[PDB]
């Protein structure tokens, strides 16, 4: 009847590659990759800069990096479990479609 | 840094003056320094190593300075921070 759906320009593979590139830049350069060149920096130093920016001393991180990594892994696991169990996570996109 | 507005027909033009770093160099970094049995963390800078010595410099510019008590603070011992190195800390009160 004339209703034709056109595919988007950027495919899913290109979106995934963009996401992976942004993630790599974030984890390897902190915030310097967006303002200019991607300056390499260790992740325990990016976390120290984040803690210093939010108003927390860096010695807390340098002493509890193990606990912070464990909490981050547990949070990622809980997020994955919620995404696998709760179907209403992408409810906005589902309602749009 | 700053911006300069400009008039335009049915619009406006912004002249954003930004700070773009350039001419970067690789350096060896360390989380803390263990000189007097305790760890020394940077106050507003970051430890860098040119290969033979250690210096303190800011994040957005390379300005090597001698590791002094005024640039670092003491917090905790050394057997907790992972990857801490040993380096001397200059004390201005000793020559005075």
């Amino acid at each position: 009847n004339g209703l034709t759906v056109l595919p988007p320009l950027l495919t899913d593979e290109m979106i995934a590659q963009y996401t992976s590139a942004l993630l790599a830049g974030t984890i390897t350069s902190g915030w310097t990759f967006g303002a200019g060149p991607a300056l390499q920096i260790p992740f325990p130093m990016q976390m120290a800069y984040r803690f210093n920016g939010i108003g927390v001393t860096q010695n807390v991180l340098y002493e509890n990096q193990k606990l912070i990594a464990n909490q981050f892994n547990s949070a990622i696991g809980k997020i994955q479990d919620s995404l696998s169990s709760t179907p209403s996570a992408l409810g906005k996109l589902q309602d749009v479609v | 840094l700053m911006s300069f507005p400009q008039s335009a027909p049915h619009g406006v033009v912004f002249l954003h003056v930004t700070y773009v770093p350039a001419q970067e160099k690789n350096f060896t970094t360390a989380p803390a320094i263990c000189h007097d049995g305790k760890a020394h963390f940077p106050r507003e800078g970051v430890f860098v190593s040119n290969g033979t010595h250690w210096f303190v410099t800011q994040r957005n510019f390379y300005e090597p300075q001698i590791i002094t008590t005024d640039n670092t603070f003491v917090s905790g011992n050394c057997d907790v921070v992972i990857g801490i190195v040993n380096n001397t800390v200059y004390d201005p009160l000793q020559p005075e």
